[PDB]
Parts: C-alpha cells; sequence; structure tokens
RNA sequence: GAUCGUAUUGGGCCUCUAACCUCGGACCGUAUAUCCGGUUCAGGGACAGUGCCUGGUGGGUAGUUUAACUGGGGCGGUUGCCUCCUAAAAUGUAACGGAGGCGCCCAAAGGUUCCCUCAACCUGGACGGCAAUCAGGUGUUGAGUGUAAGUGCACAAGGGAGCUUGACUGCGAGACGGACAUGUCGAGCAGGGACGAAAGUCGGGACUAGUGAUCCGGCACCUCUGAGUGGAAGGGGUGU
RNA sequence: ACUACGAGUAAAGAUGCUCGUUACGCGCGGCAGGACGAAAAGACCCCGGGACCUUCACUACAACUUGGUAUUGGUGCUCG
RNA sequence: AACACAGGUCCGUGCGAAGUCGCAAGACGAUGUAUACGGACUGACGCCUGCCCGGUGCUGGAAGGUUAAGAGGACCCGUU
RNA sequence: AAGUCCAAGAGUGCGGCAGUGAGACGGCGGGGGAUAAGCUCCGUGCGUCGAGAGGGAAACAGCCCAGAUCGCCGGCUAAG
RNA sequence: GCUGUGGGUAGGGGUGAAAGGCCAAUCAAACUCCGUGAUAGCUGGUUCUCCCCGAAAUGCAUUUAGGUGCAGCGUCGCAUG
RNA sequence: CAGCGAAAGCGAGUCUGAAUAGGGCGUAUCCACACAAGAGUGUGUGGUGUAGUGGUGUGUUCUGGACCCGAAGCGGAGUG
RNA sequence: UCUGCUGUGAAUCUGCCGGGACCACCCGGUAAGCCUGAAUACUUCCCAGUGACCGAUAGCGGAUUAGUACCGUGAGGGAA
RNA sequence: AAUAUAUAGGCGUCUGGGGGGAACGCGGGGAAGUGAAACAUCUCAGUACCCGUAGGAAGAGAAAACAAAAUGUGAUUCCG
C-alpha cells in the first residue's frame, strides 16, 4: 500500500475535514499541516486520524 | 507470427481554434497545445494545460516579439 | 445495443417522498381582485363557486397581482405577501 | 390494459415547470479523492437530458 | 481465597424396567392363514428408529455457463489509458502497420520571494589517473527537466536558499471537445490564509498517462423525515 | 422454346450475348460428353440454437452421515 | 482381433446380511449362510508377475489446530 | 463585395415517420504484400454503378458522351 | 440349441454374452394429447394505381462483428429568412 | 389552474450559500417608457393579456399469438 | 399483520390483542364456539328471439351414412 | 377368544354410501417452453395439469375492524 488514504481532522471541532495521500514509509508520523475548516470558519490545525 | 505493437492514444483535438481576426468574447479558448509554441500576448492569459485563452472581448490577432509567437486581443472598438 | 443504458448508467435522484406532505391549492390575490369587483366576504365555498380552486382541497392565498378592493378573506393559509396586500386594502385575512 | 411507467427511468429523471426533462451527472458516488474539487463541482446539480435522448427518456417516463 | 450439609442446575459412568424395539418361541381371531392384530414367555432398552433444527460427503441426479477480434476456424497474439510516425502542412482518419510507456512517485519533487547558469573542451594543480575536489579561460544551449515520446523551457519551466500549506471553502461569465455518458480550460467575486516592501502569485507538480459508470453497503457530520402522539428504528442530505 | 459449333464477353466454365462457321422438315434403335442433369433447404467447414456425455466449472437436490432437542423414564456413584 | 467364457486375484457382506427395486411397507438376494453371495479387474494352459505410499483414493487412530446448531447472556443501546 | 435569387427547391432550430449501418470499380495520395493480385486497409465538395435508361467501346454494372414527363415518318450536335 | 402357447419388466425408465444395441418399418432418451398459435439476432412470403421528393453501405458503443442504440444522410409539418 | 426544494417549508418566487454574490429552476408571450451598462444585455414601471379539456379520423408505440409460415428440442398426464 | 411444522409455553378485565421493529401514553376491540338471505360467477339442457355474422375450399370436424368411412396394437388422428 | 374383568372378533336386522355430469366454487399439490437479447435470484405463474369435495350458486360474514385526535365510520361480498 506505501501511500495509503489519510483523512484529516480539525483539531478543535474534530470534523473530518479533507482525505489526502502520504508516503507511510517516509512519514511514519501523522501529519501536522493547517487547513481551512469551513465550521469553524478559519484555518485551524489538522491531524491525521 | 505476432506484432509487439498495435497500441494507441486518442487524438487530443490540439490546434488553433480562432485564427486571426475572428472576434472572440472573454475567456473564449484561442489555441489547444502541449508546450508554449505560442506564448500569450495582450489580454490573453495560459492555462494549466498551456491552452491560451482570451481575457477580454476583442479581434484575435498573431504576432511575434523578440522571436516568440505571440497571440493577442484587440479591442475592437464601439459600433 | 448492450452497452449500459442510459437509465442504468446515471444515478438516481436524491431524496425521498414524505407522504405526510401536507399539499396545498393555491389562489393569487389577483384572481380574487378580478373575480370580486364588489368586495365581499371571501370563503373556500365561494373561492371554489367561482371556479378557483377545487372542490375540497386546502387553501392558500398566495400575493402575486395587485389587490384593491375591500375583500375579507378566509382560508387554511396566507402568504405574507398576501396578507399585507389584503390588510393595506382594508380587509381582514381570516386564517382557518 | 394500462400502460407502465418504467421504474429506473422515473426514479433518474424528473421535469421542471415547463416541460424540461432533468438528469443527474455521474462520477461522484465514490474515488472521490483524486478528483480535484474543480471537477467535482461540475459534476453534481442538475443538467438538463441532451436532446440525442429526449425521445427515449420520454417514452420511458410516459409509457 | 480452600473445605463440608442443606437447594437447584447441568456433564460422565454403571446399572434397572415401565416408554419404545424384536423376521425370537408359544396360544387365539381361525375351518382354511409363513399376512395382520391381540395375549404371554424370551431378549434388547432409554440406546435405536422417527419428527424439527444443524454441520459435512455428494457427477448419483438436474439446470446451466464455458467472450470477441481473426485475410476460414483453431493454436499463437490482443482487448483500458498516454506519446510519436503512417496521416496526404486546420481537425479527424484504418489494418494481426512501424516504435515505446502506464495501473505510479513527491510532506517536498507543492505555494511564494530572492539569487544563479549548464554540458563540453584547453591549461595548471599531492596522492588523483580521461573522469572525484580546486583555479583560470573558451563555451547561447549540444546539460538538465522524478518517469515513455512529442511540444516546450537559457526571459528559464534547469540549479540554490528563506518562509510556508492554495495538494483551500462557496461559486463561476465564457469556451474547447463531442452519438450519448464521460472529459478539459477558465478570468473574476466572497470568506479565511501563505509569501512579498509593493505590484501581485497561489483551487498541486513544464504539459499530456498513473484509472472504473450504475447498483448495494460502511463511516463521520447536518437547524431534513419520523406510519395515533413523545422518542426510537429505518430512511434522506453533505463529505468520503 | 421451330433448344448447333468455334474463338471470345459476362457473377471469372454460355443452346439463348458478339463476330464468324455450319446445318432441308419429322421420326426410329442405340452411347452417355453437356444441360454446373434428377433425388435429398450439404452430413464436410463456419456462424446461431439444441441435445446427450465428462470433470478437482458453478449452483442446488436425492442419498449417506454428525450433533442438539421431542417421543424419554428411575435409583446409584463422580465432576462443575 | 470386439463381448462372453472356464480359470485367477482383490474388495465388501455375521444374516429380514452387503447389494438392489421402492416415500415407506414389502420384495429379490435365498426358502441361501463365508467351500455362500455381491462388486471390480484379468481371461484356457506353461514359466512368471520387478521397484515407488510422494499425488489421489480406500482402511485404521485421535495428541494437537480449525469448526454448526444448541447451551450460555458479561458489556452496550432504546423506552421512562 | 457581389453572383444565383417567378430557385438552389439551399442553410439552421424543433417535432411526426423512416430506411441504412455486407458496398464495388475507375482517377489521384498512401499503408500491408514481392512497391503481385479483378488482393486488402485508409484519405479525396473526386466520379460513376448501387438506385441510371439512351449513344460508343464487337459482346461487356463501375470507362467516354449524356440524366429518359408523353407524341412526331422535323432540324443541330456530343463521345465515336 | 431352436420353437409353440401363456405371463412379467415402461421412458431418464426397462432390457442388453455391451453394438449407443433393442423397446410396434423412427431411439445419445419411444409414441399420443395437452402447455401451444413454444421460441428462432435466421431462411421464406406479404396481393390495386398514379403524382412529388429521395438515401445509406460512414462514426461511436456493444457477450459485438450477417444484430442493435445514438449520431450522420431521406421525407412531412411548423418557425427563421 | 404555481413554482422551487432531498425534505421540513417558503411561495412569483424558491434552492445552494455566511452573502442584497454569483449561479439552477420558474414567473406564456409581445409592446412602450425610464435606469444602468456596450462582458455579449440586464433591471424596473405601465399596458396587451395567457388555453385547456372531452369525443372521433390517421401515423407510430405498450400488453397481449400481434404481419404470415417454419425447427431441433423442453414440461404435465397417459398408451404401448 | 396473517399462517404451516417442531419445541417452549401465560393471565380472566388496574386481563389480553391491535394501531408496520421496539418502549411509554392515549385510542380501538374483546381471539382461541357455531349458523346465516341479497347484491356476484356459469350454461350440459329447454323455450322465444336478434345479427352493417358465414352461404358449401366458407360456417362447427360434421348442411350429405360424422366422430361416420379410413388410419393406428393402443392412447389417438380423422375426411370427401 | 387367547383370559379372569373384558375387549377384539362373530351372528341377526334396519338405515346409508359407491357411479356420471359442459361451465362456474372451495381446499390442497404444482411444471416447462418463454422473458430477462446468455443464466441460476426473478418471470412465465399459482398458469397448464392433477387430487378431494360440493351447491344451485359457492366461499366470506356480525369486529380481539378501520381510523387519527375528527365529540369520525361501523358484518360480509361485488363494481368504479
Ligand atoms: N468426405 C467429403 C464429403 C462426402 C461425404 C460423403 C460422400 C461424398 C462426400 C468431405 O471431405
Ligand atoms: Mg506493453
Ligand atoms: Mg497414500
Ligand atoms: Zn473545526
Amino acid at each position: 500500500d506505501v501511500r495509503p488514504k489519510i483523512t484529516l481532522a480539525c483539531e478543535v471541532c474534530k470534523h473530518r475535514n479533507y482525505i489526502t495521500k502520504k508516503n507511510r514509509r517516509n512519514d511514519p508520523d501523522r501529519l501536522e499541516i493547517k487547513k481551512f475548516c469551513p465550521n469553524c470558519g478559519t484555518h485551524q490545525p489538522h491531524k491525521e486520524s | 507470427s505476432s506484432s509487439r505493437n498495435g497500441r494507441d492514444s486518442a487524438a487530443q483535438r490540439l490546434g488553433v481554434k480562432r485564427f486571426g481576426g475572428q472576434v472572440v468574447k472573454a475567456g473564449e479558448i484561442l489555441v489547444r497545445q502541449r508546450g508554449t509554441h505560442f506564448h500569450p500576448g495582450v489580454n490573453v492569459g495560459r492555462g494549466g494545460d498551456d491552452t491560451l485563452f482570451a481575457l477580454a472581448p476583442g479581434a484575435v490577432e498573431f504576432g511575434a516579439k523578440r522571436g516568440r509567437k505571440t497571440v493577442n486581443i484587440v479591442p475592437v472598438a464601439r459600433p | 445495443g448492450g452497452q449500459m443504458p442510459i437509465h442504468m448508467r446515471l444515478p438516481k435522484l436524491k431524496g425521498f417522498k414524505n407522504r405526510f406532505r401536507t399539499e396545498y391549492q393555491v389562489v393569487n390575490v389577483g384572481d380574487i381582485n378580478k373575480a370580486f369587483p364588489q368586495g365581499g366576504t371571501v370563503g373556500v365555498d365561494e373561492l371554489v363557486a367561482k371556479g378557483l380552486v377545487r372542490k375540497n382541497s386546502l387553501v392558500k392565498v398566495l400575493g402575486d397581482g395587485k389587490l384593491t378592493v375591500k375583500v375579507d378573506v378566509t382560508a387554511n393559509k396566507f402568504s405574507g405577501s398576501a396578507r399585507e396586500a389584503i390588510t393595506a386594502a382594508g380587509g381582514s385575512a381570516t386564517e382557518l | 390494459p394500462k400502460a407502465k411507467t418504467h421504474s429506473g427511468a422515473s426514479k433518474r429523471f424528473r421535469r421542471t415547470g415547463t416541460g424540461k426533462i432533468v438528469r443527474q451527472k455521474a462520477n461522484r458516488r465514490h474515488l472521490l479523492e483524486h478528483k480535484p474539487t474543480k471537477r467535482t463541482r461540475r459534476l453534481d446539480g442538475r443538467t438538463t437530458v441532451s436532446a440525442a435522448d429526449n425521445s427515449r427518456i420520454n417514452k420511458l417516463l410516459n409509457g
């Protein structure tokens, strides 16, 4: 699988906002990324679920 | 008694769509192309996949600039 | 001819039907104005007499046309525009 | 014998206030990750059934 | 946490007879009866057989499926997508015609700001040599661009560094292409951000492959519905 | 139908078409070169559909079989 | 030159047998009883019939692994 | 910008009813083949046959002239 | 061994010293009636007249290639000229 | 004879959306006048005003053997 | 909700059953006993009539010896 | 009777049944060709056929029913 499908949720309201792909062998850790979260209405940090 | 060939892709219908002198609206696709065989001129933009599209109404005009082939839109006047 | 037919290769239309839907038969203030030049009380009985709505249905009144007569309307439901237009001409929008 | 309406056609197609026949667009149920949002946004909503399919769609809907 | 009596409850074992069984004997219905039923003796015995539920073996039987293309069929080979030639200087164009590639990869190889110019050759240099690292000169594109081929790119889309997540949400005038279903580009508006002094650029990657309609179902969220009513189950919407 | 031959032409092997050559009308007995002679909507080959046969093709079923429960009960040891 | 055949070997069957025809009762086998009956292969007679139990069957054994229904109802949820 | 314009019986949009989806040869540009085939696969505001009679090529769908509303015991021509 | 008379076995069944043999001149599953006017992307046939117009044998898809759907090309009506 | 929306619902509007900010669908159609724009025209005031339905002829079509003829074969019950 | 087979197996009205899983409340009814006309379906047969139904290859297979002659072992087929 | 109670069984007498019928009813068993452009779920179709039984008709029928807050209907059957 090597490059699986991950889903990123807003850290505040825990809404699954985005789905993307990452190399698990290169990035064994969860992906920290700042993304726009609609209901929060502002850019909040996101973490892989 | 068999060939290793025989497979091909579809034609992508590239080429010039509006030739010199034609009147276009804003946003019309003027030429579909792979590279920058034609470069954008005045009031002409460049798409992600390298198609040139009009940015403003007028009449298409081809030209050159420092050895580069360009496409421009000429502001046709009021009636 | 064998390929996936048009009715099978498209998504089904979204949603459900809600069999508990309350459906109304609607009449506009313009039609009331045309049909009642002299004004007067206007209920469901005379609204079906002048042939404006169906016989034994639920009537809601909508504010499309112009109302220029004094009229006393009674109906199951009224829209905001219809109620304002009836009231402005000195009429009552009595709701059943 | 009465004429029976096609069930799939009834579930897939609807009509507007003037008689336009209306359908939905495909390629949207799943595998949505690699589809960009621009392509996703042109694939929703409704579109008018193309003039080629008008006759057959009307036949299936009426009887 | 280990032991005994009061209780129920199941498992295992050996028995017992009264259910049930016996094509074991004898008497009767019966004059004729190797049927049948009854009486009784002799044995098995809560097993077997049978009903319902359940797992296995099951060509013994049954209904069927077992692709198309094709210089006849079979065997061989192929089937979707991308690039070039054939293709006759717009577009399109066939053959079991000529050559290749794909079913990925990158958390930076994306966004932005700023700076830079390769390959090759000549000369001189400790190991060091044709070719490692250093210096000077000639060098306009012959290097390189994640990956095929073509069109591009030196104004750089090629090389380097700082910051960063737009690899956004709601949309979208106008177009290309098209049997249809698919597919493609897009200025610009709002929100909320990155970079930048600013102008401005940013809805992934120089571009074109890297994929799968519908049905059916899973998960998360929503100010939708809820079969007398309040809930709920189920169903809807949005994302996947 | 008062149904010649040759060299050609034609759906590529002509009594019937072209140019020529030959031949009085009608029968009888014979021979089998042609009328792609007669008979049988090719059995070969292919395409579509059957049927029957096979098997570690698929899905089922009879049959055989496993356990639970009912018909089904009692006294004793023994384990939980 | 095929089938059968007398002769051979193996397998099954302890007796309303095994096998078979029948949903069953019943029947044949047989008014027989392993020197009998059924199935399979070989085919008078003579000399003989070699090696392999991995595959797939058949027979025997459960110490493990997996495994249905039925027993069991911890925990959770809806209602109030 | 004109031309044709009491016609091409032209284009475009919608609707009722279709048939077709086995093409052939000839001229030019090509592929496959041996730069063979009355071969095969393509391009062509190219043609004809198909669906087309009449004249010529002796006969001779696809070549050349020429598109048959009917009659005439009139004339002029095309290819030949 | 042949044979006469009488009787028995029935269709996915019988019978077969085994040939796919025989079971009323037919047997790789008899015959009759019924389901039934089976189905057939295939072959054949489809009957009076004249007037006007007049094709296609191409593209895409196809368990598809001798079938079919949509488009292309015909006709009739309406609109636009 | 009112439409829009998955729906609650609202209604000449409605859905999406944070949006008087764009878009989708709808308000028969035309005419005149203003306001804006020449991103293709839009928005407002007036008028004129909206056509369906029921019989029946015709062409297609649906369900029925469905324009007519034609298999090999498949089931049920019986006769040999 | 109704209902077949196999198990398990309740209460007599503050009971029990239905209001599309289920729970609470309200509503409706009172299962495990039995009878019942008319409105509805059909014509072997009898009587009286009708037809923009056939007129002897039609109409029933049968206007005449008709289920006759004939065919088949039989079921059955079946005329002029 | 075996066998004691007795029962099975035996003997005598009265009352019924049995078979046929074109359609229609009720209750049971229950196909396949066919369609799905293949086929098994599905369809054909509870059809064809078969079995038991009636009657002049049969079946069903007098709420453990509908309904939805209406101070609403009130057995069954059949028709739109
Ligand atoms: Mg390859
Ligand atoms: Mg072994
Ligand atoms: Zn959030």
